[PDB]
């Protein structure tokens, strides 16, 4: 629909309006339903001589292009090292996005020239770009400790950095703390259909550069992982499947003090954990397990339960009462 | 998979075609960003400056010079300049507020 | 209390008045007033700025005669500006954009009446043609030394407010007086009156006058500059001549800054000027 | 990489074959109705519900319906479903209120996110190392949150 | 049966020809790109050099000269005439390595030191 009134918009001249082209005909085009739009995305953000349109530019690429993550980082290869420093800053917000909630290296590999240039914009969204993958990632899967030690030398570094640039490192520092490792994020849901106010929560996260206050809205993207076996509406059950990899490899990275297979997983009374969605191939039902869905449990979400033995011994649960919570 | 991978192909054939005219973009419109840079620093170079001379150069592309007054003053020179303006006795002439050279003078 | 994040629109009325003042900006003091109005607490907008006559004195709350202030005041009232001053602004020539005694003095009497009280020094006398870069100044309140000095949100604009790194003056004198942030404004009338004006400044009058001119000094005097050509290609060709034995025997490592290559790429882009008038002769012979 | 034109007609027949098998499977009523988003192709499937007079099938794809997919197109469906019922009366009509509320997630959230939490004195001592009262301030207690 | 293995085979084949022309088109786009990364380190090594130009403005920078080195952390610095200026050098530049006696790159203001010169 649109399609006239985005392109008859990006022909303003006002600055501001040409960026709200590009930041309109995102959620209009995300799903990389249109190469069109990518031409003249793209196409503004060499053309034009306002840096507003060009750090505002490839976000809506990544917002379209959301779908796969391999093709994005290549084409954003060159954007990482641009001419001015802002479409190296929107370039780590496409890197930001596009790579957000995944474990693709090939955003990774480009954050260490990302993490060292004189510019603090770079260094910053360096540092956010940095904070939005390592989420939810293992390190006896990915060498991940170089973005360890570089994200957790800047909170010593901050004497010597700039006073921006600690902002956004400290701020990336409680991206991973986010939750206490539970919680996440996803583009998109188990039926591969994308998330309206993840979108929403991600988009006006990243308009926090002009009103920083704006970046409170990343909570209404948060997706905690976790599975689902509840059976009926006010009765738990205790649900213990197994994985089929080693327990040691999926666990929280314990700080410091400061003052080959599991027999079972350790998801419980449903008390589900946060989960890989590479462990949703390698989740295992018992044979021995007492109760099991009418529907094979083959991939994580919500599914129900099924009381197959129809007998006594449900094993209710009892609930928490007040305090921090109601 | 096997004629799946055609039409699963045909986006990878499309998203390598935009590719292309978005190279071409780049590569009309940073070399004009070029001559802009360089033109820019060429207007730098203005013809009224000061007059010093060369006394030694203590590395690469950065050495001292001794200006008029007798003061030494020490001068990251200006990178389009050759190895030859190195000469370490010359009449070397800089500018009169940048103070990087543009020229040395035939004694 | 409460501080907020302010920003400074300026015009090309202010600035160019600012530029023939900046011609005016012989080694002496000079006085002028920045006019505007004042929409909100953390948005300025410049539109009328004007100069002042110098005195022996200079610039100093004793060269502003205030019933010919005023009295210029009314007579722009009279005419279609009805706008108090935003501030006042002069040029500080060679030694640095910073203010003095009288120039804090007199920037601390008149901000009793305005609150923003926006000062600018424009200088272009060590400002080089390349760049015009002019900053526009603050003073801090002396009660704030307690708290923290400038709670001003909205952080992200100070990387682009850390151009002015001159590693005496602004943070050699940035106690009790510091800085804000200048943005511009553009309509479109200005846009493509100046615009075509600029284009036209580099364009000619009915345009096809200069045309045939080089396209027949092609054949007067560029064929001098043709063989001139020829002389810097094949003056390079004699250097050229010694190079495939040094690439016959070496290879590695690069020695001369000198490359050979670029500078006859553009000598070949000026001698396409024949091949491009050419065709510009073939069409003021055809019709 | 469809235009649409063609994709939506080829799911809202091709989810008239499992209709017509044994059972209904939830996979592609998902992934249709996650796409055409069409109001009579849910139309059908909240009133088998009643004909199926089966409770356990229909929330899965109930909560996942009221997950994901839509907001006012879940906004249209939920008063869809309140024509449907009373004006099996007494189990039907806990089933039609207990589906939309969307609210028991946020309880389970509640409970396994007030006993799953994991919280470190390094990182929140490491903040007040390193705040300042201006900036970093609030990048603080945007950690915290 | 012989159409997915010959003539959807085929087919394959002038797909897998297409992935040669991709391969074309890919490494074109790989060259040209390169290309591209050679331009844009340019034209960003003259914006590096205009990254320099408030170094010219600086007027350039002096000629320290280290006759002595004070244990406050504070080097006396012999200057051109109404010179001598003591001060602390440059934080990523300890005091021990600059010996006395010696000639060192000064800035013309801020007074830190470059690097030790012969
Ligand atoms: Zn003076």
């Amino acid at each position: 629909e649109a399609d006239a009134l985005i392109e008859s918009l990006c022909r303003d001249k006002d600055p501001i309006l040409r960026r709200s082209g590009m930041y309109t005909v995102a959620m209009a085009y995300c799903g990389s339903g249109n190469n069109k739009a990518i031409r003249r995305l793209l196409h503004v953000a060499v053309s034009d001589v306002n840096d507003d349109v060009r750090r505002a530019a490839v976000e809506s690429l990544g917002f379209i292009l959301f779908r796969t993550p391999e093709q994005c980082p290549s084409v954003v290869s060159l954007l990482s090292e641009s001419y001015n420093p802002h479409v190296r800053y929107g370039a780590a917000m496409a890197l930001g996005i596009c790579c957000a909630g995944t474990g693709n290296k090939e955003a990774i590999n480009l954050l260490e020239p990302m993490t060292n240039d004189p510019v603090n914009y770079v260094r910053q969204g360096a540092l956010i770009a940095s904070a939005l993958i390592m989420i939810q990632q293992t390190e006896i899967t990915c060498p991940k400790v170089n973005q360890f030690r570089q994200l957790y030398s800047k909170v010593i570094n901050d004497k010597h950095d700039d006073v921006m640039a600690k902002f956004g490192a400290i701020l990336a520092q409680g991206i991973l703390d986010a939750g206490g490792h539970n919680v996440t994020i996803s583009l998109q849901s188990r039926t591969g259909h994308t998330h309206m106010p993840s979108v929403v929560g991600v988009l006006v996260f990243t308009q926090f550069w002009f009103w920083f206050p704006l970046s409170h809205f990343l909570s209404l993207a948060y997706t905690p992982t976790c599975v689902i076996g509840l059976n009926k509406d006010l009765k738990m059950p205790k649900v213990q499947y197994k994985s089929n990899c080693k327990p040691s490899t999926f666990a929280y990275p314990a700080p410091l003090e400061v003052p080959s297979i599991t027999a079972k997983a350790k998801k419980k009374e449903k008390n589900p954990a946060r989960v890989m969605p590479a462990q949703l191939k390698v989740l295992t039902m018992p044979e021995t397990c007492r109760y099991q869905p009418f529907k094979p449990l083959s991939i994580g979400g919500i599914i129900i339960l099924k009381d197959t033995s129809e007998d006594i011994e449900e094993l209710v649960e009892p609930v928490a009462a007040h305090g921090p919570k109601i | 998979d096997l004629y799946s991978r055609y039409k699963k192909l045909q986006q990878e054939l499309e998203f390598l075609e935009v590719q292309e005219e978005y190279i071409k973009d780049e590569q009309k419109n940073l070399k004009k960003e070029f001559l802009h840079a360089q033109e820019e620093v060429k207007r730098i170079q203005s013809i009224p400056l000061v007059i010093g001379q060369f006394l030694e150069a203590v590395d690469q592309n950065t050495a001292i010079v001794g200006s008029t007054t007798g003061s030494n003053y020490y001068v990251r020179i200006l990178s389009t300049i050759d190895r030859e303006l190195l000469k370490p006795n010359a009449s070397v002439a800089l500018h009169k507020h940048s103070n990087a050279l543009v020229d040395v003078l035939p004694p | 209390a409460v501080d907020t994040a302010e920003q400074v629109y300026i015009s090309s009325l202010a600035l160019l008045k600012m530029l023939k003042h900046g011609r005016a900006g012989v080694p002496m003091e000079v006085m002028g007033l920045m006019l505007g109005e004042f929409v909100d607490d953390y948005t300025v907008r410049v539109i009328d700025v004007f100069a002042m006559p110098q005195s022996g004195t200079g610039v100093s709350v004793e060269a502003v005669d205030p019933v010919f202030q005023a009295k210029m005041l009314d007579m722009l009232k009279q005419t279609g500006r009805p706008e108090m001053v935003v501030g006042w602004y002069h040029s500080h020539p060679g030694f640095g954009c910073w203010l003095s005694g009288v120039d804090i003095n007199t920037q601390q009497s008149f901000e009793a009446l305005s609150e923003r009280a926006v000062a600018v020094v424009v200088d272009p006398i060590q400002s080089v043609k390349g760049k015009v870069v002019i900053d526009a100044f603050r003073l801090i309140n002396a009660n704030m030394m307690v708290l923290g000095h400038e709670p001003r949100q909205t952080t992200s604009n100070l990387g682009h407010l850390n151009k002015p790194s001159i590693q005496a003056l602004i943070h050699g004198l940035n106690r009790h007086y510091y800085s804000i942030t200048i943005n511009y404004r553009k309509n479109e009338l200005e846009q493509k009156m100046l615009l075509n004006l600029h284009k036209k400044s580099w364009m000619e009058g009915l345009t096809l006058q200069d045309y045939s001119e080089h396209c027949k000094h092609n054949e007067s005097v560029v064929k001098e500059m043709l063989e001139l050509a020829k002389n810097y290609n094949k003056a390079v060709e004699e250097e050229d001549k010694m190079t495939p034995e040094q690439l016959a025997i070496k290879n590695v490592g690069k020695q001369d800054p000198k490359r050979h290559l670029e500078e006859h790429v553009d000598v070949l882009m000026t001698s396409n000027i024949v091949q491009c008038l050419a065709a510009m002769l073939d069409t003021v012979v055809f019709k | 990489m469809q235009n649409k034109q063609f994709r939506n007609k080829v799911l809202r027949v091709l989810v008239k074959i499992y209709m017509n098998l044994e059972k209904p499977d939830f996979i592609n009523v998902c992934q249709c109705l996650i796409f055409l988003d069409d109001p009579q192709a849910v139309s059908d499937i909240l009133e088998k519900l009643v004909k199926e007079d089966n409770l356990l099938m229909a929330y899965q794809i109930c909560f996942d319906l009221y997950e994901s997919a839509s907001q006012q197109f879940l906004s249209s469906v939920i008063q869809n479903l309140r024509t449907v019922g009373t004006p099996e009366p007494k189990d039907q009509t806990l089933k039609m209120i207990k589906i939309l509320s969307g609210e028991m997630a946020i309880e389970l959230h509640l409970q396994f996110l007030i006993r799953n939490n994991n919280t470190d004195l390094m990182i929140l001592k490491n903040t007040k190392d390193a705040v300042r009262n201006s900036v970093c301030h609030t990048a603080t207690v945007i950690a915290n949150s | 049966l012989e159409e997915g293995k010959a003539g959807s085979g085929l087919r394959q084949y002038y797909l897998s020809k297409i992935e040669e022309l991709q391969l074309i088109v890919n490494d074109k786009s790989q060259n040209l790109r390169r290309l591209q990364a050679q331009r844009n380190e340019l034209n960003a090594k003259v914006r590096l050099l205009r990254e320099e130009l408030q170094l010219l403005q600086e007027q350039g920078s002096y000629v320290g000269e280290v006759v002595r080195a004070m244990d406050k952390k504070k080097v006396l610095v012999k200057v051109h005439p109404e010179g001598k200026f003591v001060v602390d050098v440059d934080k990523n530049i300890d005091i021990n390595d600059v010996t006395p006696n010696c000639r060192v790159a000064l800035r013309n203001d801020s007074y830190t030191l470059h690097k030790i010169l012969p």
